[PDB]
């Protein structure tokens, strides 16, 4: 602790940082659930302790992106959750899971393959 | 095809198979968009890109030029302007080429 | 109505949550035809969420069934047989007093009829066959060796995993007859119902203590993932009485 914060507890350990002038890069293999970790790196820094960050996802859209952390800090991913409504269980799993989306750093961008021109300005 | 047999013998669905090949991409995709106002009745259509919602927004245009935006990897249908928000849980007979009520 | 039925039946099993989530699922049971002018529907529990399986159409045989044995010796039943030792001094004491406690989803306990021929394995459950018969409840009479010939060897598959699994009472003849290959049809009935339970029910020709010389080897500790839920779901119980062959 300086410091900026990662996320994770075993992540925030040999780093501290993720610092306002590094890059920093993680990435998996085919099916090992590779923005799933991407998330938690920025989930934390949004919700939670409260920084404004711009997902210019590459890969996701922004009407796609919503339900890896609707089902994050909710576990509401196996209802199931990739459609529908909800239970006397369920109805209210959300209240504080798309009810934590936007108390957050959360203005999504969703465009393919994109140049570096319109993400910087 | 489409405009004297829409005034001979009936036409209500068109119905066709797979995208990427009937001949880049996003060139052809509004040519389905500009008759919608023209012979009036209801256009259906097959593609290709897991199961997610702008994969398909790289393979044409669609997401802008088709309405509604069906996927497949339960139908994930995630971007529609006919229905709401919802996901079609279909299964299969896996011999009998049936498609099934859930 | 029918909900109601199914709720009851696999209580155990099934969550508040599950009936809400499988609620259009037992709102279509139960408002289509609950009868027929060839099969009627029933509500089975299938992990997590709630189906409906088609059965095949005083009241004692249509509420009945069997799979893969004949129909001509199975007119047994409970209280009227002709009792002969401790063989069945203590056989029509778990079959009659729980014929309101076979609880749809509240742990009501079953038997394992193993031991020898001609006695005590399949007809014990015949007696069944005919006793719970009045009160319009299946009850399919499973045989083994049967099953196994067109499941050893390979119309469809992935069908008949699940109507032995979505109705309230069952019976099953013979366990350990003719890792393994013997996998997607009676191993996974036993490691299922720890989440959902009712009454379990098999049954053969040998005990706890000799049901496995037979279902054959592997060359570790990779086969008793199943065997702890007859432990605790009876006692070790045979039968040694009367032919009736």
């Amino acid at each position: 602790i300086t410091g900026i914060p990662t996320g994770f507890t075993e992540l925030d350990r040999m780093t501290s940082g993720f610092q306002r002038s590094d890059l920093i890069i993680v990435a998996a293999r085919p099916s090992v659930g590779k923005t799933a970790f991407a998330l938690n790196i920025a989930q934390n820094v949004a919700t939670k302790t409260n920084e404004n960050v711009a997902i210019f996802s590459l890969e996701m859209s922004a009407q796609q992106l919503v339900m890896r952390m609707l089902c994050a800090e909710g576990n509401i991913n196996a209802q199931n959750l990739r459609t529908g409504k909800l239970t006397p269980e369920d109805w209210g799993k959300l209240t504080m899971a798309m009810g934590s989306l936007s108390n957050a750093g959360i203005y999504i961008d969703d465009t393919p393959s994109i140049r570096v021109s319109d993400i910087r300005a | 095809k489409c405009r004297r047999l829409k005034q001979e013998s009936g036409l209500g669905m068109i119905v066709i198979d797979y995208l990427q090949l009937i001949q880049e991409v996003s060139e052809i995709s509004r040519s389905l968009k500009a008759l919608a106002r023209e012979l009036e009745v209801p256009v259906i259509a097959l593609s290709q890109l897991r199961p997610m919602m702008s994969d398909i927004r790289e393979s044409g245009s669609i997401e802008q030029d088709a309405d509604i935006v069906a996927f497949l990897y339960e139908i994930i249908i995630a971007k529609q302007r006919n229905g709401p928000v919802g996901t079609v849980q279909l299964a299969f007979i896996k011999e009998y080429n049936k498609f099934v009520n859930l | 109505q029918d909900v109601q039925a199914f709720l009851k039946e696999n209580e155990e099993v099934i969550d508040q949550k599950m009936i809400e989530k499988s609620l259009n699922k037992l709102y279509e049971y139960i408002e289509q035809s609950k009868n027929c002018s060839g099969y009627h529907p029933k509500l089975v529990v299938n992990g997590r969420s709630i189906d409906i399986e088609y059965y095949e159409c005083k009241k004692q045989q249509s509420l009945m069934k069997s799979m893969y044995i004949q129909q001509d010796l199975l007119g047994a039943t409970f209280q009227q047989v002709d009792i002969s030792d401790p063989s069945r001094l203590a056989m029509f004491q778990h079959v009659t007093d729980f014929l309101k406690s076979y609880n749809e989803t509240g742990k009501g306990k079953g038997l394992y009829l193993y031991g020898k021929f001609g006695v005590g394995k399949t007809f014990m459950l015949a007696a069944i066959a005919n006793e719970l018969a009045e009160k319009e409840y299946s009850s399919m009479i499973v045989y083994v060796p049967e099953f196994v010939r067109e499941l050893k060897n390979s119309q469809t598959l992935e069908e008949k995993l699940n109507m032995v699994k979505t109705t309230p009472v069952l019976m099953l003849d013979d366990i350990g007859a003719e890792s393994w290959v013997r996998d997607e049809v009676i191993g996974t009935v036993l490691q299922h119902r720890m989440s959902q339970q009712l009454p379990t029910f098999f049954s053969s020709n040998f005990s706890p203590d000799e049901l496995k010389h037979h279902f054959t080897y592997s060359q570790e500790v990779k086969a008793a993932r199943l065997m702890e839920r007859i432990l605790y779901l009876a006692a070790p119980i045979r039968l040694d009485g009367e032919n009736r062959r």
